[PDB]
């Protein structure tokens, strides 16, 4: 699920499961 | 930034990762 165009809610669910407990930034405009 | 990245072209484990904290 991760080697895809992965956008706005699509971008967000990756990070969350990738992340896991360590949570995450998410930055749409850096 | 991650936009760039991930969305307008392919994503990576990689990059995800990155963006843990």
């Amino acid at each position: 699920f991760v080697n895809q165009h992965l956008c706005g809610s699509h971008l967000v669910e990756a990070l969350y499961l990738v992340c896991g407990e360590r949570g995450f930034f998410y930055t749409p405009k850096a | 930034g991650i936009v760039e990245q991930c969305c307008t072209s392919i994503c990576s484990l990689y990059q995800l990762e990155n963006y843990c904290n």
